[PDB]
């Protein structure tokens, strides 16, 4: 969120159900981003932001 | 009827809870579920509830 906010917009966090399974060792996040227009090419596709 | 309340009693999966479930105590660092007893299965397991 700090060391990467030119993609990366907000970053909804959830502890418990992530995509997989449950238990309390489990946890995910929806990561939202800019637009496309606010993210220049390469460093900036999700592909390169992740 | 004795036998039938009996047989009930001497064989019921019981539930058993967590060890380490939620709320929590600052810390604990260890959650596990904790698998109490199954049901009979064996024709002696049977011949055995007094």
């Amino acid at each position: 969120l700090e060391k990467e906010s030119s993609s990366v917009s907000s970053v909804f966090t959830v502890t418990g159900f992530n995509f997989a399974g449950r238990g309390q060792s489990s946890g995910m996040a929806f990561i939202m981003l800019k637009p496309w227009e606010e993210r220049p090419g390469g460093e900036n596709s999700v592909f390169e932001l992740a | 009827g004795d036998v039938s309340s009996a047989i009930q009693a001497q064989n019921v999966q019981i539930s058993s809870g967590q060890l380490g479930g939620l709320p929590a105590v600052k810390g604990q660092q260890l959650n596990a579920t904790i698998i109490g007893k199954t049901r009979l299965q064996t024709a002696e397991q049977f011949e055995n509830i007094l």
